[PDB]
Order: structure tokens, then C-alpha cells, then sequence
């Protein structure tokens, strides 16, 4: 038994990762013994003795990266080397390549296949579908396979291009919304992937302080936990009425338990039913989605669709881990998007202006307030932005907001105020 | 000529499935099959099965040709993966639906299911969203694809049924800096060091930025050494979060020991019945053991059991605490409160806690 | 023999009325008979009435004296005060109560009220806690017995009867460092200055120690000024709190025109119904303007109605916003809400909204 | 007139402060006039002069005092000088002396009557009737007076001792508790009389790096504000069953909608109503006090009573306005108090070994952390202290929790660990 410990974890009835290394290494070396065009065969099999050692150890074996790239870009391959390098050679480079996703994980077989194509010829053959921020995961090649791979890529019938990586503005991604769910709120597919289009160059090209992350979800459900993974999370929402089909609601009442599953549940018993009608105070209603995914045959989102924009989202690093806050209550999701890119590029331009090294969205907002905030973004306070207001008076006053006194004539005096 | 550039990925739209693509943005209503079978009626009236399937988030690229075998057959070469990183099918003849779960099963062996119906209110446990681990990773203090397959091989049956009251995400990172999900889902795996940094002054003359290094502590353990050109670090003040190895190669802190994981839970994205909640230590602490982590199989296990026995139809284990409180809460789960468990965390603004982190108000 | 010290006050026992001192520790129950009337009934049968007085707590030694010559009347010479300033007295013949009353609204002009009755469900607004203001101290932003006063004056109805539905206290702190429980009070109004101060040199060479005054500023805008040995403020940063001029003669902020009252709702103390809360702003500034300060006296009188009106029995203003939520509240009250209220205070931690700052838990 | 602004303040129902200084003003200057020994007749017109000045200009009149006292005593009179001292010299001098009151302010009218012939003698016949603490206020007087009325106040029939100031032990105070009230969880007029003479010096001398406050409350009620105005906040409480009187219940159903105002209330849905029985699940009741309010004839606080101590309350300067928190769940309160004490003077050792200049005992633990502070005052971590466990996992360890290892080995041969 070669490898004692992660032959183990091939036992069991969920799909063994193990196994997938293991199917890789072998074919591969199988290509390339068939006089394939195999560049790294060697590539899968070093990456699983590897591992048989960090079982063994309980420590890692990757040590820091030497910066490296593609021609052009700055962002999109990660740097990774082996302290293990010497005893397995084939690992001493083992870059990872990130491959921008198409919008909401579709694919057609083709696509997928050309992706196989040419990692096969220039890496290990081993992939992560998917990649947490959401793009393929091209695991494991060496820093001369990375030039032509990317070359290669981009010359298929169905190409794809570099994901995003280092302080970037970085791969955005996409609940499936209107490609399969009644509940979508607006074209999360096309909002994700014109934005990703129309900065490509902040992708490509890292300029920022520190990297920014864009989610879309259809509705207040979140299914791309947007407001806990992206510092700009746009989340689909509603104006007006939800609407109500009353006599598909009586065909639930005939089994479902509607006044315990639905109405007690409604956090603000916005929702009353009395055994004919379904009542909605659309008043009292904070669209949790909950009585819509309770009945979703009878009811659905309102007809004023659009999004509530939550700022901030991030793991903990630095100052703490932040799940995004309202910034924008509503704006408008429809092509060009003009109003959600006027948005985005004047915080932009806050944030490469005033940004510390290393300085994420929302630790900025903290450190420089929401007013300075909103006025970088052009909107004003409003009250949908917080759970409740300040519960202390120390309140900043603008200068321009103060009564004229022989007080601010003396600051004026000796030019501070 | 010269090698083109900025040209982004694929556009989505020529990637649908035909039935898709034609009822676009204009379905009527979604329903639940069986666990891992979700069907789609559209306003035209066209009907589509959507088929579920756990995958082990990372693939053979051989793994991913046998899918697409697959797909050219029983959905016309068409497929997608989810957010969690489950792989569904799109099946028009729906006679032809169990025939490719068993296909699928035996080609690559890929369990049905990963689905839940809170119409019914009925749940099953869906795919663990984690990362790297020693896979591929520089500062793990655990691996992910490993825990994962041991954590998913107790809790198989979950995921195959809807055997749940609510709904129950299961994440994990392999470090502090929580690639994921992981700091808002009902129950969190988080790798954590518990020894600080002894630093290595050879290797941070040569390689470490310093001043970024030592700004980049949010404690403030770290000093600059003038003499030396060096790092100094104040155990006192250090909780081995690692982001100084993350900064500088010449500050490892890693110990094969002493690294674990921490079990957080109460986490919480969607908007439903209740806000969006940040994920809560309730163990400090479970020792790495490759390759099955009993400890802490048995303790997600243990927990996820406890909140699945009490907890009210719809009622997800952060509600569930909402209506018993902490006090019941680590006595069912058969957990110990220790002083760990009380934040101590300086850095992070009192006034985040007064924000809107919710779509919720009213208009 | 030498000057008596460390005495400590006289003990209370030796003060309290034979039936309260009989009865002490066992008493049946208590009834409010009607506003500021309540009878307490003890297990022996002795039946003692305690009968409440607004006082504008600044008292002359001759009202003292004339309070003593009442209670030499009606009380048998004992007499106590409240933890929120009333005055009560304690009858044993009820067909005395009214005598009482009388005689104390005639002679010293104080009313009789400042009760309520949970019981039923009744409640009057009691006496404003408030401070020295301008009477006496040094670092007021506003006038405390000035407003107190003021709002009295305008609120009395609620005084005397058991016109509102749940609790509301309204409390006074003259500045920011809120003497009082002002911090948790259904209605606070609190002074503030809204201007920098101006270091003046030679007061702070003269008079200041320099780092503890630095060190007293919460956003860190005060810096040493080695080379003139004194303190530079940056303006920027100062939110014009007043802590440094607490610590040093030489960092005046007051501005007549510019100083005025906050005012801040939804402090609860007790834990009935629901956790304790600080009270937080929903006006940022109101000028002073006395002798009636009537800007500041329409906005306390415009919020107390608006919850009265729509306030359910028990239902303190914290309760009804909780029901209501703040986008409503602001609609109801007519108060706008600005970025002002949107709470920018670093220095506090966000661990300490983790902490249970209450006596609610489980056994 | 002399002082039309605040002649304005003499009009409307509310008795009127001015009217108080005016009648101080006329019967002070009649006693003097009349031969009776009075050392500051015209204090108290001083004091309205001064107060119409500043209605007018809209600000203080009042400068940083010196620092003054009684001899022996480091705290409890705090010195006030005006800026108007030369166009008003009767006000120059205005120090205010903390008198230390009774427990939960009962008084004899002997008692009140010497204090108002000492104050009468040596002040300025102004008096607050109490102190947001607790304390008697004597409302202006001279330096050399201060130590003669001491004096005399020492020497009354019935005399009174000063309540502190300064960084010492200020007067601790009570809610009127079992005197008058049948909620009562302790003797709160007893423990509070109990500390102030067991704490005399910690309150007559200050020692220590800033104020403490301790307040007593006798049920969870909180009438005395001490979770938010007392660094130790003594709170009753009990751990056993509510006595419930089962016809007295019936008695209040008659008129009472029990289950609104009661059953609906309840924080946890502890109790419940049924027509003939009402039940309470004490194991989910947290002792809210609420269903007791609601009917004080049928229910009482259980028989095993003691106090919840909460740590930290304090007005907002340095770090932020506080509500005490959770440090002792449950302490026994029985005359002579020794777990209590004992509590306390861990807690002073160890704050007056740590603490900077001006630290509350609320901001040493913020800064310390729970662990040391729990240590301190030997007693274990429980869930009760938190409303919820931490939300990030940066957790300290202890050197005695870690496994030995070959790096525990590494950090001690270091000089660290
Ligand atoms: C590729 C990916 C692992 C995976 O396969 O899941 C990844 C892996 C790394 N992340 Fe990440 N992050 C990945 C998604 C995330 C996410 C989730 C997301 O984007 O949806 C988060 C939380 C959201 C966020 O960004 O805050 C995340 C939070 C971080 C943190 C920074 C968080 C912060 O507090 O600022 C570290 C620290 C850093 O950037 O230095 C980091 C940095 C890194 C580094 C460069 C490790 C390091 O410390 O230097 C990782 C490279 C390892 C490697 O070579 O593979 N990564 N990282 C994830 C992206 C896949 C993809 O491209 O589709
Ligand atoms: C499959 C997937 C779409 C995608 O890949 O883009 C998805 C699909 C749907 N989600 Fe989801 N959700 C998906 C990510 C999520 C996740 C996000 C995550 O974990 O990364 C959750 C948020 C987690 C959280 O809140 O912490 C999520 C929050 C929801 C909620 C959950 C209900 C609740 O009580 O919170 C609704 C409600 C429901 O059950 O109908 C929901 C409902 C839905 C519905 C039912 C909407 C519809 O009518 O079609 C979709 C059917 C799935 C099902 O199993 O019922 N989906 N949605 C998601 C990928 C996960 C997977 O493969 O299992
Ligand atoms: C006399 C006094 C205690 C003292 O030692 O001086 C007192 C006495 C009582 N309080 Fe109190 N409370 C007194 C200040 C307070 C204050 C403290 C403060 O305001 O600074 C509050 C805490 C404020 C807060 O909650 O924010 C207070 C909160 C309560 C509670 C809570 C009411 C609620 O719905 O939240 C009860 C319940 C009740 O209404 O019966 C209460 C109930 C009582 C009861 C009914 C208890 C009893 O069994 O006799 C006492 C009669 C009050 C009445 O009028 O109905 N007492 N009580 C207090 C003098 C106040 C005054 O002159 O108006
Ligand atoms: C006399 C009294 C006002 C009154 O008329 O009731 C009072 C008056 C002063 N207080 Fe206070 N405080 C009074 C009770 C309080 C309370 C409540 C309590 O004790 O129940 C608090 C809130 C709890 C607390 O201490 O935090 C309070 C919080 C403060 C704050 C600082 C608190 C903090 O750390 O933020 C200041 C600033 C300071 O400590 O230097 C202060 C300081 C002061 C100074 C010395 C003014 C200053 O800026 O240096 C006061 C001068 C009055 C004068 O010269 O006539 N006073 N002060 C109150 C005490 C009299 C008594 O013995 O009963
Ligand atoms: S976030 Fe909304 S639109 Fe998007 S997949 Fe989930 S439920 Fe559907
Ligand atoms: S969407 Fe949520 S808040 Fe709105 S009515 Fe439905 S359950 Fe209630
Ligand atoms: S969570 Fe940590 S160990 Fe895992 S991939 Fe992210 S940075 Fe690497
Ligand atoms: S491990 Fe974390 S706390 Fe410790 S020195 Fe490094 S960055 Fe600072
Ligand atoms: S609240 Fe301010 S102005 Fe009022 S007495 Fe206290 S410190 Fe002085
Ligand atoms: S007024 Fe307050 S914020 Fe401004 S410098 Fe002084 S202490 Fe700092
Ligand atoms: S705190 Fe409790 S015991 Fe004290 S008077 Fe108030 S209700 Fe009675
Ligand atoms: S004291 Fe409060 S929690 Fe307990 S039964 Fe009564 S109302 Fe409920």
C-alpha cells in the first residue's frame, strides 16, 4: 500500500476525492505512455505522495509563492511551491490557474471538453468545479506551461478567459435567477457577466488597495450567499403588492398548515389567512421570502422588481467578519446598467484614493464613515440603513450645518473649524 | 496579430439548454419530486426536470468527460454546477429520470439528492462548501477535502433523504481567513492555530516587508526590531490567527499538535423568518486527525443530531436557539461553556452591530 | 478626643416609622388607590399609605422645614424620598389622605402623583432625573432645572393621573457624561456642544498634564506639542464630546450659539417584558433657548403623544419600536432621520453587544 | 425685576426651582437681619444672580474648581468657583458637600431638621433633595466653612457623615426594598448601610485609579438604575418556583385579560393560562417580574433568594455608556456579606494593580478580558454572562491547555510561551 492513510478515505459511500486523484494520475500517465501531447503526467501522482506526507506530518507542504503571471494580465494565476521539492520534483511548481466561470455555472459539453483539452496537455488534470469565489480551478502547472495554456484557452471555439486574483476587482458570480427560478427578481446572468465585460481591465490588471468582490442574487434568498461573500452584494427585492392567486393558496390550505408554517413564522405578522382569504400588508411586509417559498405555486414577488445593494460583506481579516449592510435600499437592475456602474466606480475611485494597504470596502466605511460614504456614492441617510439609531450622542456636526458666532468666526480666525 | 486579451468567459445565454433558454425569466412554479428530482413548469407550459448530485467539489478532468457522456445523452448535452458545488442534469422525458441517477451513480458514483422542499417542510443536507486544505494551500491549520469526505460519510443518509426539519448548512475553512461562506452557516468548521509565531529573523530580512507585516496584526503583538531589522512578537497579545504568516514566510506558526479546528454554528444568509447570522464558537477546539477526524465527526454529528431532534418544522438551529436560548442549548447539545467561547475580539466596532445586515425593512 | 470621622450616615432603622419598622420584610401586597396614593398591606393586617410628591429637587431648607412640620402631622414625624426625587409620606388613617394632599399642594405647591399601576395597566409619567446645568456646573452643554421645568410645565396632566399606557421615564443630563441613568431612559435629552475646542497655550502649560488629557480624547485628536509644550487638537477628528476640557482649563469648547440638547429615546432599565436598552438618538440638536426652551419642549412633547397614541398597555417606547420598527416610528413621530444618527463611535467594541447585560436567563 | 428670565420659571403648574432660590433668598437675609447666626445670608441671592446671567448669555458662569475638603478626607466636597466672583463676591466661593444619606432616603423629621440648622448656620440655605447618587447635596458654601460644618454635623443628635467623590468609593445607595416593598429579594437598605460603614476609608480617601459605584436593587425591577449608573450593580433575585395563589389568580381573571396583558408578555411563554389553572414553567421563566407585576396579590418571587451581580455600568466617557453585564449569576445575600466583600476586594486589588489613570472597572475588563477578570475573582465562565458565544474564532489559549509538542518545547528554549 503506497499511500496507508488516504487509501482510507476511499472507503465510504460519499464520492472519494481520493479517488478522483487517483483516476487522474493514472490515465494521464496513460495518455502520455500512448504519445499524447501530455506536458505534466507526472503532475497528479507527485500531488498525492505529497498529501500521503501532509497526512502523515498533519502540516501543510506548500511553502510561500514567487510572484508570477501571463503576459499583460497582473491578476488571475497564483504562485505555489513545494518544500517537498527536491524529493518530488514534479511539484516544485504547481501554479494555480483560475478560469472565469460563465454566469451561473452553465455549460454545454463542448465548452467543457476544450477546458479538458488544454488542461490536459498543460497541467496536472486536476480541477475544482467549483471554486469557492466561483471560477474553475485549473490545479497544478509550471511557470513556462502558463504562457501557452493561456494562449490556447482563448484560440478554442468555446474560449475562456483568466478569472481574477490579488487586489482586483474579482470573478463575479450568479445565482441561477431567471435561467430556472419563479422567484427571480431580475437577470442576475446578464447583470454578472456585463460586469465582468466592462472591467476587465480592473480584473485583469490588480490597481486596488485590496481586492473587491461582486455577488447577484435573484431575491432576498440569497443563493450566492452574496451578503456574506462579496463586498458588493446585489440582492434582488420588490416594490409593490406580492401577488396573491387566492384559490391556488385554498389548494394548500387543503393539506399544509398555513397559520403555523406561514402565518406565525412571518417575522412582522404582515400575513393573515381566516380560512377564505389570504391577506398581505405589504406595509408591514420586509420581503423575507419565507410565505413565497412556503406557496410557490400562489404567490409571488411584486411587479416593481429591482435590488437592495448590501456593502461590506467579508471574512474576518483585519477588523472582523462582516456580513454586508444596506447602502442602496433600491435601485434599478436593466441594460446598460448605468445606475449600479455609477455606483460601483465612484467607490472605486474613494477607495484607490483613500484605501490603506491592504484595506477592504467596508473597513474603509468604518474608518471614514457612512457619510462620507453616501457622498462619494451621491445618496442620502436613510433610516432602512440601520437596525436602530446611534445610541449615543457623539455626532460629527458639518460646518456648514452650525450657527454663525463669535465662536466659528474665532476658528475661522485661526483657519481650523 | 499578437495573443488576444480581455475577452472575458463564455456568454451564459449560448450555454442553455433549449427548453431553457426559450422560458427564460418566465417560469410559473417549481416542485419537488423526490430528494435530488426538482421539476419546472413554465408559463408556456413546457416542463423540465432539474437532477441533482454531491460531487467531491474537485474533478478529473476524465471525471469531467464520463459527466459530459452523461449529458449528451439524458439532457442533451447541456449541464451547470450550483453554488455549493453540486452538479445538476436537465431531463424533458422525465421516464428517463431514474435511469440516469442510476447511470450516474455507477459511471462516477455520485449520490442522488442534495435537495430540500420547504413547501412540504421537508430537508436534506446538501454538499459541504469548503477550500484548498493541504491540497494545495501555504497556511491551512486543517485540510478541507478530507474532513468533508469523513463528515459527508456519517451524514450520507442526509443528504440522500429529506430527513430534516429545516434547512442545515454545513461549511468549513481551513484557516482564520475563511474562504467561504463559513462565518454565516448553520454549522462551521474553522481551522485554527493555538501557538504563536516563532519568527524566523534570517528568512524576514530578505524576504518580509515589515512594516505591512506588523500592521497587518490586528492585536498589535508585533513590534518592529530596529537593531536586527527584525519582527519582535508579544505572546501576551497573540491569538494565533496566522495573519502574519500570511504576510511574511518568516513567520510560521504552525504546530502539528496544536492546530485544529473550532465547530461554529447558528450561522445564517437567507432572509426567511428571520435575519442573516454570523456563525458562534461552541468548541474551541478538536484535535486534526487524519484521516477520519472522529472528534470531529462525532461533534458536528453530535450537534446536528441534537438540533435535528428538537427543532420545529422550518425552525434551522439558529431559530431553534432564538426559542430555547444558549442556557438549553449547550445542555442538549452536551457541550461545556468555557471562557474561550467569550469574545474578546477589540478591533471590531460596536456600531456594525447597530447596521442594517439585512434586505429586510419596510418600505 | 479629636474631630468625629468615619461615622458614616445615620442608620435607617432607627428612622423608619414604627409600622414600617413592625412590618419590615413582611409585607401581603400593595395597592395603588388612586394617582400617588398607594396602600401596602402587610401580613399582620397593619395597612400603612404612601403618598407621592413632585419636588423640583433643588429644595430650600424652608421647604424642608415645612415638609417636616406635614410629616409632624401626618406621619408621625417620618418622611422619605424616591430614587427618582419624589417625597412621600406614610398615613395609617386613611381618612386622612386627603387632608394631606391638600396640605402639601397648599403649603409648599408640590402635587400629588407620580405613580402608576401596572396592575391595571395605568401610568403616570414621574419626576425628570436630571443634574447641576448651570446652576452649579462648570462642563453643562444645556441648563438642567431650566428644562426639567420647561417640559414639566407642558406634561404635568400626565403628572397628577394614570393617563399613559406603559412606563415612560424622561431623564436629563446637562452633557455627555449623563450624571444620571439618562443613557437608558425612554426619553433622554442630553447637551451637547457641536464646536471644537480651542487649546489656549499658556492654561494648558500652566494647568494641564498633558498625556491624560491626550489620552482622555475617545477618536484620538489631541496630540502632544513637544516644541510648545501643549496640545494640538485635530479638528477633524473632534466630535466636540468635552472630555478634554474636563481634564484641562485649557481646552474650552462652549459656544452659546452652538450648544443645544440631543435627544435620544427607547433606554429601558427594568427587565420586565423585555432586555434593558440604551436610549439612542433621534434628534440631533436643539438650540438653547430659555427661559421656556420651547424648540426642544415641542420635539419631547411631539414624541411622547405620537407613542402614546399608538402605544399598546404595557408597551414602553422601546417595546412599541421593536413592534413598529424605526422606518415607522420616524413616519409617526414626524422626525427625520439624517446621517447624524447613523452611529460612527469606534472606539467601542463590538463584543460587548455579546455580553448579557441583563439579570434575564434561564436556571 | 431683577431677573425677569427666570421670573418666567415662576409661572406654570410644576413647583418651581426659582421659587425654591427666592424663598432661600428672603428668609437666609431675614434671619441674618434678625440677629440669627447665618454666615452666608445672601448666598443664595448670589446664586439667582449668577443663574439670570447665564439664561441670558446662554452658557456657565462657573469655572474648574479648586481642590478642597474636610480635614481627613480626600472626597467628598467638591470646590466651585464662579467667574463672576468680582461683580458677585457672595458667590466666589460656591462648594458643594456630598452628605451621606440614609438608606433608601428614610428620614425622621429630627433628622431633616438638624441638617437644615447646620446648613442654615455655615451655607447657602440651597439643598438638593438627593444627589443623582444618592447624597444629600449642600448646595454652596464657603472654604472655611466647610470643616466647621462638618463639625457641627458630626455632633447633631442625629448625625451625618459625607458621602464621597473622587476617585474613592462613592455613596453606595438602595431601592427602598422590604421597608416598604413585598418583591423584595434581599435586606437592599441593610447590605447598602452594611458597605458604607464597612468601606468608610475606600469612600472618606480615595485610592484608587477612578470612581466605583455600588447600588443595591432588590429585585430584578432595578428601582435604584443600578445595571446603568453602578459599576456593581447588586440585583435580588431567587432560583426556585413563583408562589402562586391559585384563587387569588382566579380573583384577578375575573376582570384581568390575563392571557394580553400576561400569558402574551411573558418574554419565554413560560406561563401559561387556562380558565381554572395557571402554570409556570420555572425552568424556561428568566424572572422578568412582569407576571408578579401584573398581580402582586397571587404571585411572589421564589424562597431561594439571593442577588445576580452585574459589572460595569457607567456614563459614556473613554469607551462608551455601559449596561452591566453578567458577572455573578447568583450570590448568596446574607448579613455580614462576605462573599460579597470579598468579591469587591478582589476586584479593587486587582484594578488598582492594573488600571490607568481615569479607568473605569468596566473598561480594565474590556481591555483585560473576562478570563483574567473571572480569575480575579475566582469563580467560572458560564453561558449566562453572554447574550450569545463569540461570532469569530480568535480564541486565546492557555500554556496548559496546549498538547506537548516538539514546538512547546521550541517556544520554551526561547524564552517564551
Ligand atoms: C481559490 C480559493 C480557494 C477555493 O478553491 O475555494 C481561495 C484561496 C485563497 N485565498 Fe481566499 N480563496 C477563495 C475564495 C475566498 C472567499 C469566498 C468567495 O470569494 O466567494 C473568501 C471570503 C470572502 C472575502 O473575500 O472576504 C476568501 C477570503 C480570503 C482571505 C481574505 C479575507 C479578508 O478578510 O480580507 C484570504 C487572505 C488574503 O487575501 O490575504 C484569502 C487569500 C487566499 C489565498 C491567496 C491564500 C493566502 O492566504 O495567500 C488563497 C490561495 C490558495 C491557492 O493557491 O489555491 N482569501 N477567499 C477561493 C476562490 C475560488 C475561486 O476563485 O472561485
Ligand atoms: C440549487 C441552488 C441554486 C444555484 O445553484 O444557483 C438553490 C436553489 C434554490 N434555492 Fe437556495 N439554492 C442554492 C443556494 C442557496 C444557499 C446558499 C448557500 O448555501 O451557498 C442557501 C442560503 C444559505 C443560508 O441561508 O445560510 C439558499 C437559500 C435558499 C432558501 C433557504 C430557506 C431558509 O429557510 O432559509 C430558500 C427557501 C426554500 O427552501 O425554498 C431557497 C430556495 C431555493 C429554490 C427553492 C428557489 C426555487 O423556487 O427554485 C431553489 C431550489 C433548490 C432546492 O433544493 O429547493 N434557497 N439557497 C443553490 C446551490 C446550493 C445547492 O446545490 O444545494
Ligand atoms: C418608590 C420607588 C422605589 C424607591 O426606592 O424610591 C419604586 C417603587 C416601585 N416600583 Fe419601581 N420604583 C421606583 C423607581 C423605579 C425606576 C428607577 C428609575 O426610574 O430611575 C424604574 C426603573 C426604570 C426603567 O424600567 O427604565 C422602576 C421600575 C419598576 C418596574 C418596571 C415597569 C415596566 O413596565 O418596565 C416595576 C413594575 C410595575 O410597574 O409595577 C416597578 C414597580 C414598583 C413597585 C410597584 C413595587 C411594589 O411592589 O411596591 C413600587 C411602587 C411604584 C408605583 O408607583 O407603582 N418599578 N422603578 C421608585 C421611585 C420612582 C418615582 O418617584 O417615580
Ligand atoms: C452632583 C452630581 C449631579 C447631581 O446634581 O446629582 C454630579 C455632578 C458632577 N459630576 Fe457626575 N454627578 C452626579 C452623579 C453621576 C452619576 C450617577 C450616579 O452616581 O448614580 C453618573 C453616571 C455613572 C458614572 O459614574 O459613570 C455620573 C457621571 C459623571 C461623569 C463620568 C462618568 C464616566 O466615566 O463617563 C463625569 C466626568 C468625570 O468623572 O470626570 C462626572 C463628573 C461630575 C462633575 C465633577 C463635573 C465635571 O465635569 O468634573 C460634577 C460636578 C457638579 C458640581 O460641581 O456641582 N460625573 N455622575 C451627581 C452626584 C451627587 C451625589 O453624590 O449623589
Ligand atoms: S436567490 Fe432567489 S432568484 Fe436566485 S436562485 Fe435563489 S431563490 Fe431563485
Ligand atoms: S415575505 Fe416574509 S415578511 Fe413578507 S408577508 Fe411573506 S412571510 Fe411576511
Ligand atoms: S481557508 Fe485558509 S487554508 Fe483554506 S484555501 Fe482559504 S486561505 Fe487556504
Ligand atoms: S498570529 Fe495573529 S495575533 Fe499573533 S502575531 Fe501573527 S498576526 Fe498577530
Ligand atoms: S451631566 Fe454634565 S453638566 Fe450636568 S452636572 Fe453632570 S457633568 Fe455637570
Ligand atoms: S472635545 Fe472630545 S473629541 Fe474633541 S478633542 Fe476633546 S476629547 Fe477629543
Ligand atoms: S427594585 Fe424590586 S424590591 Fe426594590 S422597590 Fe423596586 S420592585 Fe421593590
Ligand atoms: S417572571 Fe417574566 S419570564 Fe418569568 S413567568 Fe413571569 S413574565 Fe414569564
Amino acid at each position: 500500500s503506497e499511500t496507508p492513510l488516504l487509501d482510507e478515505l476511499e472507503k465510504g459511500p460519499w464520492p472519494s476525492f481520493v479517488k478522483e486523484i487517483k483516476k487522474t494520475a493514472e490515465l494521464m500517465e496513460k495518455a502520455a505512455a500512448e504519445g499524447k501531447d501530455v506536458k505534466m503526467p507526472k503532475g497528479a501522482r507527485g500531488l498525492l505522495k505529497q498529501l500521503e506526507i501532509s497526512y502523515k506530518d498533519k502540516k501543510t507542504h506548500w511553502k510561500h509563492g514567487g510572484i508570477v503571471s501571463v503576459v499583460g494580465y497582473g491578476g488571475g494565476v497564483i504562485g505555489r511551491y513545494s518544500d517537498l521539492g527536491e524529493q518530488i520534483p514534479e511539484v516544485e511548481h504547481f501554479h494555480t490557474m483560475r478560469i472565469n466561470q460563465p454566469s451561473g455555472w452553465f455549460y454545454s459539453t463542448k465548452a467543457l471538453r476544450g477546458l479538458c483539452d488544454v488542461w490536459e496537455k498543460w497541467g496536472s488534470g486536476l480541477t475544482n468545479f467549483h471554486g469557492s469565489t466561483g471560477d474553475i480551478i485549473f490545479l497544478g502547472t509550471r511557470s513556462e506551461y502558463l504562457q501557452p495554456c493561456f494562449e490556447d484557452l482563448g484560440n478554442l471555439e468555446i474560449p475562456f478567459d483568466i478569472g481574477g486574483s490579488g487586489s482586483d476587482l474579482r470573478t463575479p458570480s450568479a445565482c441561477m435567477g431567471p435561467a430556472l427560478c419563479e422567484f427571480a427578481c431580475y437577470d442576475t446572468l446578464e447583470l454578472c457577466y456585463d460586469l465582468t465585460m466592462t472591467y476587465q481591465d480592473e480584473l485583469h490588471r490588480p490597481m486596488w488597495p485590496y481586492k473587491f468582490k461582486i455577488k447577484c442574487a435573484g431575491c432576498p434568498n440569497d443563493c450566492v450567499a452574496s451578503k456574506a461573500r462579496s463586498d458588493f452584494a446585489i440582492i434582488g427585492t420588490w416594490k409593490d403588492d406580492i401577488k396573491v392567486d387566492q384559490e391556488a393558496v385554498k389548494e394548500y390550505a387543503s393539506w399544509m398548515d398555513i397559520e403555523n408554517e406561514v402565518v406565525k413564522l412571518c417575522p412582522t405578522g404582515a400575513i393573515k389567512w381566516d380560512g377564505k382569504e389570504l391577506t398581505i400588508d405589504n406595509r408591514e411586509c420586509v420581503r423575507c421570502m419565507h410565505c413565497i417559498n412556503k406557496m410557490p405555486k400562489a404567490l409571488k414577488p411584486g411587479d416593481e422588481r429591482g435590488a437592495t445593494i448590501l456593502i461590506g460583506g467579508k471574512a474576518p481579516f483585519v477588523e472582523g467578519a462582516v456580513i454586508g449592510w444596506v447602502a442602496v435600499p433600491f435601485v434599478e437592475v436593466e441594460k446598460p446598467y448605468d445606475e449600479i456602474k455609477e455606483i460601483l466606480e465612484a467607490i472605486w475611485d474613494w477607495w484607490d484614493e483613500e484605501g490603506k494597504f491592504r484595506e477592504r470596502i467596508g473597513e474603509l466605511i468604518w474608518r471614514k464613515g457612512m457619510r462620507e460614504f453616501l457622498k462619494v456614492i451621491g445618496r442620502e441617510a436613510d433610516v432602512r440603513m440601520v437596525k436602530a439609531p446611534r445610541n449615543n450622542p457623539f455626532m460629527f456636526f458639518e460646518k456648514d450645518e452650525l450657527k454663525p458666532s463669535a465662536y466659528t468666526e474665532e476658528l475661522k480666525k485661526r483657519g481650523m473649524w | 496579430e499578437g495573443v488576444k486579451t480581455d475577452f472575458g468567459p463564455p456568454y451564459f445565454r449560448d450555454l442553455l439548454h433549449p427548453v431553457i433558454a426559450k422560458n427564460y425569466g418566465k417560469w410559473k412554479y417549481h416542485e419537488v419530486v423526490k430528494p435530488g428530482v426538482i421539476k419546472r413548469v413554465a408559463e408556456s407550459g413546457d416542463v423540465i426536470y432539474v437532477v441533482r448530485f454531491g460531487t467531491p467539489r474537485l474533478l478529473s478532468i476524465y471525471t469531467v468527460r464520463e459527466l459530459c457522456d452523461i449529458a449528451d445523452k439524458y439532457s442533451d448535452g447541456y449541464l451547470r454546477w450550483t453554488s455549493r458545488n453540486n452538479v445538476e442534469f436537465f431531463v424533458t422525458d422525465e421516464s428517463k429520470i431514474d435511469d440516469l441517477i442510476n447511470e450516474v451513480q455507477e459511471r462516477v458514483g455520485f449520490p442522488c439528492g442534495g435537495t430540500w422542499d420547504a413547501v412540504k417542510g421537508e430537508y436534506g443536507l446538501s454538499n459541504i462548501v469548503h477550500t484548498q486544505g493541504w491540497i494545495h494551500c501555504h497556511t491551512p491549520a486543517i485540510d478541507a477535502s478530507g474532513i468533508v469526505k469523513a463528515v459527508m460519510d456519517e451524514l450520507y443518509e442526509y443528504f440522500t433523504d429529506h430527513k430534516l426539519p429545516a434547512m442545515c448548512r454545513i461549511s468549513l475553512a481551513c484557516c482564520a481567513n475563511m474562504c467561504g461562506a463559513v462565518h454565516a452557516s448553520d454549522i462551521a468548521i474553522v481551522g485554527i492555530h493555538r501557538t504563536p509565531p516563532i519568527p524566523n529573523d534570517e528568512a524576514i530580512r530578505k524576504t518580509c516587508e515589515i512594516p505591512s507585516t506588523v500592521a497587518a496584526c490586528p492585536t498589535g503583538a508585533l513590534k518592529p526590531d530596529m537593531k536586527n531589522k527584525t519582527i519582535k512578537v508579544d505572546v501576551e497579545k497573540c491569538m494565533y490567527c496566522g495573519n502574519c504568516y500570511t504576510m511574511c514566510p518568516g513567520m510560521p506558526l504552525f504546530d502539528p499538535e496544536n492546530d485544529g479546528a473550532a465547530i461554529m454554528v447558528g450561522g445564517k444568509l437567507s432572509e426567511a423568518r428571520r435575519m442573516p447570522e454570523l456563525s458562534k464558537v461552541v468548541v474551541p477546539w478538536v484535535p486534526n486527525e487524519p484521516p477520519r477526524w472522529p472528534t470531529l465527526v462525532k461533534y458536528v454529528k453530535q450537534i446536528l443530531e441534537a438540533w435535528a431532534a428538537n427543532a420545529n418544522k422550518h425552525e434551522r438551529l439558529i431559530e431553534w436557539v432564538d426559542r430555547i436560548g444558549w442556557e438549553r442549548f449547550f445542555e442538549l447539545t452536551g457541550l461545556e461553556f468555557t471562557q474561550h467561547l467569550i469574545d474578546d475580539y477589540r478591533i471590531t466596532p460596536y456600531f456594525y452591530s447597530e447596521f442594517r445586515a439585512s434586505t429586510q425593512f419596510k418600505w
